[PDB]
This record gives C-alpha cells, structure tokens and sequence, in this order.
RNA sequence: GCCGGAUGCGCAGGGAGUGGUGCAUGGCCGUUUGCAACACGUGGGGUGACCUGUCUGGUUGAUUCCGACAACGCGUGAGGCCUGGGGUGCAGCAGGCUGUGCGACGGGCGGCGGCAAGCUGCAGGAGGGCAGGCGAAAACAGGUCAGUGAUGCCCUCAGAUGCUCUGGGCUGCACGCGCACUACAAUGGCGCGGCGAGCGGGAGUGCCGGGAGGCGCGGGCGAGGCCGUGGCGCAGCAGGGAUGGGGGCCUGGAAGGGUGCCCUGAACGAGGAAUUCCUAGUAGCCGCGGGUC
C-alpha cells in the first residue's frame, strides 16, 4: 500500500476518524469520557472525540503492519500507547498502555468487516483496503 | 468452612521452597551472593577460582 | 532458537569439569596430581587423569580405578551413560608446577627446611629444561609473624598472549603444627615446536632473521 | 538411634560397591538406597570413626570409600 | 533431509572439524551445502574482584562463547553413519535432525 | 532495468537507498515522499544535497530510501550519506564516469560525511 | 523443640560453632598504580656500607629511546601482546550471519633536533593519544576467620556459643554525615496524533476488567523522547509529589513489600562555608536491559 503514504499523516486520522464516527462502526463504552488511557498519565483525554481519533489510529497501525506484511495483536498495540509514568520521586518509568478499550475497539472493527482475524491474529481484510482507497482518493 | 493450610502448625508445608536461604552455593555451602545466572549456582567468591576452568575467558 | 539454553548445557559440562579436578586432587593427594583434561562431548567420556606414577594409581589391577570410575557414574548425571578415566604420567615431571608443589608439600611434612626444599626444586627445573622457574612460600615460617618469601631466577613473563601459553602455575596449601602454608610454584616453559615440552607458538616479541649468503 | 534395618542394607550394599551421600539433609530419599540422608551419613560417620571406610569431600558431596584391606575384614 | 548441527565454545578446534568433514563431504556428494555458521552465541559474566568491600568498585568480566556450524542434506542413513562414526574423535557436540 | 544500492550510515542508523531510472525524480525515504516528511531536517538535509549538486544530475532519478534504527538525528545523516552514496553509484553504473568524479569531488568538498561514514560511534565509558 | 555428644574401657577424645583473634595464617582482593620502576652475570670505584651498570643533556605515557660514558651484556615491567571497535579482499551460508586475511607503521612531506631519538603542521586516508584485558619487584601489621569440607590457637559443647521451629529485630529515631533520586517549572507541564534505539535476540495472543490484574491457547520483543497540535499561562499554579485517608489487586504460608484507583498537595522560588566529576559521540540530559529476584 504505497499511496496509504502518500498523503499527510494526521489529515488521514481525522478523514479516518470521522468516517468510523459518521458510519457508527465503532461504538463508544459507557465510561468513555472518563478513561485515563494508561495507568500512566495524569488525566482523561481532553478531547471529545478521543475514541474516534484513537479508531482511526489503530485502525491505520494495523494498516501498516499489513504494509509491512506483519500481524499486530491488542497487548504488542498497547505498548505503542503507553506513556512514561511520573513515578513520584522514583524516576519516570515507561508503563504501557490501556489494554482493556483497545480490545474493545479492535472488536467493532471485525463487526465492521474491516478487520478479519487469521488464525489468533486479526488482520486487515479486503474491505479495509477498499474503503481507505475512496478516502484517500480525497485527501 | 475455610480451607486449612496444609502443614505445621503454623501455615507452611515447606520451608526452603522460597527467596535466599532456600538456594546454596554448589561448593561453599553458603548463601552469599549465588550467581544463578546461566544455572550457576556457585557464589561470588568461588567463581572466580573456577571461571577459566569452565571455560570462561577474561578477555 | 534460545542463545541461553546453549551456554548453559556447555556450562554444565564445564560445572563438573570444575568439581571432577577439584575430586580429583583431594583423590590423588597421596599421589602428586598434575590436573586432568576431559572430551565430555562425546557419548563415552574420556578422562585423563595425570599422575606422576601410573602403576599405584590404577590400583589392585583396574580394582579402584573402576571403584572410583563407579561413584562418578552415580554423581554427574550429564553423560552418567558412558564414562572412561584412564590415568598417564607426564612426561617431565620437573615442567609441571603442581608436581613441584606437592614436592616441597611434602618436605614441609616431613619438617625439612623450607629453604633446602627451595633449592632442591629450582634446580630440578633448571636441569629439566625449563626458562625460569619463581617459587612463593607464604606463611609462619620461622616465628609468629608470617612472612612471603619469594625464590627467582631466569625469565618469567608476567603480561601479554604468552602469559596463558608459557608460564604454568600452581597452588598447593599446607596445614602444619603452627597453621597454614601456601606455595606458589610458577614455572616458564621452554618453546618446543612439538607441544610436548612448551608452546608451539613462539612469544611475540621473539622474531628470526634469516642469512643472506 | 537408627533402626538396624536400614544399617545393614547399606552396610550390604558397601560391600559390592561404593556409595556416596551428599550433604543435603532436608533432602530425603538417597538416589541408591531410598532411605533418609541423615541416617545414612551417621553410620558412615560411625564407619570411619571405627576406621573402616575413607572419606573424600569435594563440593557438598562426600564421596566414602571402602579400601580393600577392610573389605576381608568385613 | 538432514540437519548436522555441531556447536562448539574453541574455534580452531571447531574450523579443524568443518575443514576435514568437508573434505569427507565432497568426497560423498557434490550437492552438499557449504559449512554456514550461525550467530556465536555468547554470554558474560560480570563479577566484584574483592572478597570483601575493602576495594573499589573492581569488576571482573569473564565471557563464554559457542561457535555454531550447521550442514543440510538429503541422504541415505547409512551415510549418516558413517558420517557420525566421523564425529567422534572430534570435542565438538553433536547433534542431527533428520526432518 | 537499472538500480543500484548502497547504503550510508550514522551512530547505528543505517539507510539503504535505490536509485532507479523512474519517470520523474522523486526520493520516497522510508516509503515516505520528500514533500511530506513529518520532519523538516529530515527533508531539508535531503534538499541541499540536490541544492549542491543541482536538480539537473536527479533527472530521471527515483530514490526509494529506508532507514532503520538509531534515533531521531542520527536517521538524518544516515539517508544523507545513503542518498548522495546512491547518487554516485548509480553515475559509476549506469552513467558518464568523469561526471561522477565530477559530482564526488563537489560533494566531498561540500561535507565530508555525506559520502563517507562518520567513524564517530558511541564508545562507552566504564564504570 | 532436636542431639549430626562419633568413637576407646561416668571418663577419655573427636566433631561442631556467622564464638574470639585478618596483630597467628593460606588464598583472594584493595592501595602505592590513574605508577615507572626492579634485578642479575661479569668488570670497575671504595677498607666498608654502598656506588657505577640504572646517566650530563635531549626525548617518551614508559629506566621509551637517542647519545655521551668504567662499564659491558642481559631480564622482568613498559612495549610487543590479547579482545572489542570502525574500512574492504576473498570464501561460506541465510534488525543478515562468521571464517580468513588485508589495512597504520608515525610511513610520506614541510619546519625544528641532528649519528639523533623525536617533536610539530599538512596531505593521503575509514582511521593518526579508540575502549578494555593481562599487568614487575617491594611493601601495608590494608580488608576478609561472616565465601569455604582453607586453617593454627583460645573459648563453648546439654539449661549448648550446635542445629531447627515460631515470633520480634537487622526497616526502631531529639540528632550528625556520605552517596544518589525527584524537583523548584514556560528551554516547562499536561492531552491527543505522527515518527521512533542498542545491549539483550523466549512471548506473544484471544477473552474479561475502568485500571492494576485475571483466564485460556501458545515459536517469539522495543524506550524515554522528538515532531505536529490543543489546553494551562508565571501563579507555591495543571510546578513539585512529600505525607496521609479510603477502596482494588499481585507475590507469598505470612505484608512493613510491590502495583493500581480516588482524594489530601508538605518543604522546595536556585541552595552558606565548602566540595566532586569531566576533553567528543565525551560531560550532561534521557530511557532500556542484565546481576540480585
Ligand atoms: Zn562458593
């Protein structure tokens, strides 16, 4: 997938994110505006649309890995959201990410059809590919 | 209708089943400083006179 | 493919390595024990025990040699299937450092004068062949205080490659009436070709020219 | 002390071949003879307090030696 | 299809080893790969010198490395052996897989 | 048809380059196009190569780079050295040899590194 | 609690002791050393201890060498050396791997010094004091009897200074001190998106959970940060995260241990006299992995 790069990067998350949004793909849990995202950080993300731009943002790993002809899981995707903790005095430690919505994200994508597993990896189907190339097509 | 540790009278089956105490040096008889690394488990001091005879190199 | 599953089985083939020559000299006490060598990899492993007499050590015709050979098919279960031992006598026993360490080992036993055991050994190695020879003798000697005397000649190297070739070392400790006496026997091999006397390779810094004519 | 049944089956047992017995007392059950350790080692203790049988340590393990000019003896 | 593996800590003995089973190799068949060595697996271990805390922080580092040398084939098991009677007067280990 | 490879490196960030006779000129490091990296050094130590040795030797010059490993910075330098050592090779080929000595002299009297290796490697210390 | 109080006819004696003595010792290690020193053969000077050799000077990281020389020849150490690092020749094989070599010697050139040793600049070059390793003689009442089935001697051995079990302590706290950690913030902090290392190469996966964590399969990994951007906006403030409260977990037989959630939100606004470390991929900043477990 050679023109997935050929466009801007983050101009693609929010044409991504708002397509999962717009469809209603991916659906949001009960406690979403109140998640911490790692047991790393010090807040809730102060967007409101978190969820939709962290979709997209998965969604356009699992893109890449395919790219790169390599399966991603939830717990290896984890650590590719985690922050370093302030650990109080004790120096800031790397701690990986929230494991528990990024399961859950990745599960409305197979509802979508978007991600069909193979063997215990999911993977990026057909249907992934084609509905990226209408939107890249418009970026 | 608890379950009851198995055991003494106090709560352990077995003691030298956990931490320094339960692991010796294989030549000293002490539990000081045991390299269990690469399954050693000779202590500090002895592996110094027995490394070349291993076939370590100090290189 | 584990790079820690492969260090550590080569490991416990050096392990008992390290015991079998420790049971060795605490074995052969008696004796003057010279080390051993050993080609575990092999299905039978082959030991080579050397002592510098090879008719008591065999002992009541294969009798103890196999008596010995019989616990250590009990003990090391690594290779317990087939084991071998069979003893050699080196072939100068002069060059060897532990043949000269139980030596004066045993003068000090017997309460010969350190000083007349010193003499008797360094000359043996010079009339042996040997480039230099340093024997340390540490302990309670004459007196309370302890002192390190420190008998020298011809060349030693102490640093370089040729360290670990040329010279030999050897530890052996006494235990005595008054307390404990370890000598260091340290002895310089002279370059042979064939590896029987010395190291093959010459030292570095040694070169040859050869004649124009 | 000990009960004389376990004795004499290692005390039969030296006479045909050699055993050895480590340190380990915590550890039951001698890979030879499945008796405890501890009992075990005192007799040989008593063996060589009575001047029968050699003994050799090398790293935790006792290695007992019966010399043949005990064994006729025996 | 065999898998000749042979590992080995000294690296004159184990080029020794390669050198003269190639030469009983070519002997048997043209098509026998060339000797591929894999990565030497090697380990360290890193020791305080003193046996006390009288010294400076004086470390010792004292490091172990196995050479490994591999051969495929596809032969006959009689040839495998006579291959492995080849192998035993040599301190390297060895080890086949016939898959 | 015609490619060639060759590979420049920093600290431990090496870069691959192949230069190709595509259509137009275009350089896609790390399957990335040089109009839209992310990073402005990465895409303006690529710019001034092509500034020092002009647009007219990249005619028809497609560089598909990839760079692993290292850092940030040192990723710079490593396609840096790797598109100008790519550059050269591909004139050494494919092309008049008294202009690639023509453009090896420009480039080495421009910066040193950007066709040989910086030795300069992290040596540790110890304690 | 238990007697590893064996054995010789209650005694003898062995054995044991993280009991004492490192100022009785072995071994090892430290320090002098991050040094450049040490010594012999023979000869000479002196009655002699000693001196020369081992040096006026120059030089070198080096008692390294040039040189003059009653010294001449040697030897350790230094160097040579060994390992890793960069460059590429060949060979073999498949985050590419490992064999074999080559490549740098201060060689060339210029200027000083000229039996010169050498120093210094430049060119060429991947590289012009790379990082380690071994490391002399002599010492020290350096440390270790608490690494030791290394140990002399002294003391203890049944109400034990033995072993083992349980609990407590080694984590007590008006206080003094060493080394580090995190900071005092805007060159920052917080929230998202993007890009992301090496040593080490075993581990990810699917499901449950808000997190920690759990469960079931199971050949198998990657950081702070940086960039883009949103908020805060000089405030003891979204700096700082000390202390404390309530809840959830993990390990273990057992939490004072670790982790997670919420809340409380201390000193600290640049630190006195003093004082440490450091010359390039280095200091510093920044994480990561391994030993311990
Ligand atoms: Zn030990």
């Amino acid at each position: 997938m050679k023109e997935l790069f050929m466009v801007r990067a983050d101009a693609l998350n929010e044409a991504l994110a708002g397509y999962l949004k717009s469809k209603n793909i991916v659906k949001l849990p009960e406690n979403f505006d109140i998640i911490k995202t790692s047991h790393g950080k010090q807040r809730a993300p102060s967007d409101k649309d978190w969820y939709y731009k962290r979709a997209a943002s998965i969604f356009r790993k699992l893109l890449i890995a395919m790219h790169e002809e390599k399966r991603i899981g939830v717990k290896r995707l984890s650590r590719k959201y985690g922050c370093a903790k302030n650990r109080g005095s004790r120096p800031s430690k790397h701690v990986d990410g929230s494991r528990g919505h990024i399961r859950k994200i990745m599960q409305d994508l197979e509802r979508a059809g978007l991600i069909v597993k193979d063997g215990n990896y999911r993977k990026v189907s057909d249907m992934g590919i084609i509905e990226t190339g209408q939107l890249i097509s418009q970026i | 209708n608890i379950k009851i540790k198995p055991g003494s009278y106090a709560g352990r089956v077995d003691t030298r089943k956990f931490g320094r105490g339960s692991r010796s040096c294989r030549a000293c008889f002490t539990h000081r400083g045991i390299i269990r690394q690469y399954n050693l488990y000779l202590c500090r001091r002895c592996f110094r006179e027995y490394a070349l005879e291993i076939g370590f190199k100090k290189v | 493919v584990s790079t820690k599953q492969v260090l550590s089985k080569f490991i416990e083939k050096g392990i008992m390595k390290a015991e079998l020559n420790e049971f060795f000299s605490k074995e052969f006490e008696d004796e003057v024990y010279s080390g051993m060598e050993m080609k575990p990899h092999e299905i039978p492993v082959q030991i080579t025990v050397r002592v510098n007499k090879t008719h008591e050590v065999i002992g009541e015709r294969k009798s103890r040699l196999n008596r010995i050979k019989h616990v250590l098919m009990e003990r090391f279960p690594l290779l317990r299937t087939g084991v071998e031992i069979n003893v050699e006598m080196v072939k100068n026993k002069g060059l060897c450092p532990k043949t000269q360490a139980e030596y004066i080992k045993a003068k000090l036993i017997e309460n010969v004068p350190f000083r007349r055991a010193v003499n008797s050994v360094m000359r043996s190695i010079k009339e042996s062949g040997a480039q230099g020879c340093v024997i340390i003798v540490s302990g309670k000697l004459k007196g309370q205080r302890a002192r390190s005397v420190k008998y020298a000649d011809g060349l030693l190297i102490h640093t370089g490659s040729s360290k670990e070739d040329y010279v030999k070392e050897a530890l052996s400790v006494v235990h005595l009436k008054q307390g404990v006496i370890g000598i260091k026997v340290r002895i310089m091999l002279p370059y042979d070709p064939e590896n029987v006397n010395g190291p093959s390779k010459v030292i570095s810094d040694k070169i040859k020219i050869f004649e124009p004519k | 002390l000990i009960p004389t049944k376990n004795i004499l089956a290692v005390k039969r047992h030296m006479l045909e071949k050699r055993c050895i017995v480590v340190e380990d007392t915590p550890k039951g059950n001698h890979p030879v003879l499945n008796i405890p350790n501890l009992q075990v080692l005192n007799i040989m203790k008593s063996l060589v307090s009575k001047r029968y049988v050699k003994k050799t340590f090398c790293w935790r393990h006792g290695y007992y030696f019966l010399e043949d000019t005990a064994v006729d003896v025996l | 299809s065999v898998d000749i593996n042979l590992e080995g800590t000294s690296v004159e003995e184990i080029e020794k080893v390669c050198r003269d089973f190639y030469a009983y190799a070519k002997t048997l068949v043209p098509d026998m790969g060339g000797v591929k060595r894999l990565q030497t697996k090697k380990g360290k271990i890193t020791t305080r010198r003193s046996p006390c805390g009288e010294g400076t922080n004086t470390w010792s580092r004292y490091r172990i490395s196995v050479h490994r040398r591999s051969f495929s084939a596809h032969l006959y098991p009689s040839v495998l052996e006579k291959f492995a009677t080849f192998l035993k007067g040599s301190n390297v280990e060895i080890s086949l897989v016939i898959k | 048809e015609k490619k060639v490879i060759a590979i420049g490196q920093k600290k431990t960030a090496k870069a691959r380059s192949e230069c190709m006779e595509g259509d137009v000129f275009s350089v896609t490091v790390n399957n990335v196009p040089l109009r839209l990296l992310p990073d402005d050094m990465m895409a303006s130590k690529l710019r001034d190569i092509i500034t020092r040795v002009g647009l007219k030797y990249f005619e028809n010059l497609v560089f598909s780079i990839t760079v692993r490993g290292g850092g940030p910075v040192s990723k710079i330098y490593a396609v840096r050295q790797a598109f100008a050592k790519s550059l050269v090779a591909y004139y050494g080929t494919y092309m008049d040899e008294w202009t690639r000595q023509e453009i090896r002299s420009n480039l080495l009297s421009f910066d040193k590194f950007t066709l040989v290796a910086d030795p300069r490697r992290a040596e540790p210390k110890k304690y």
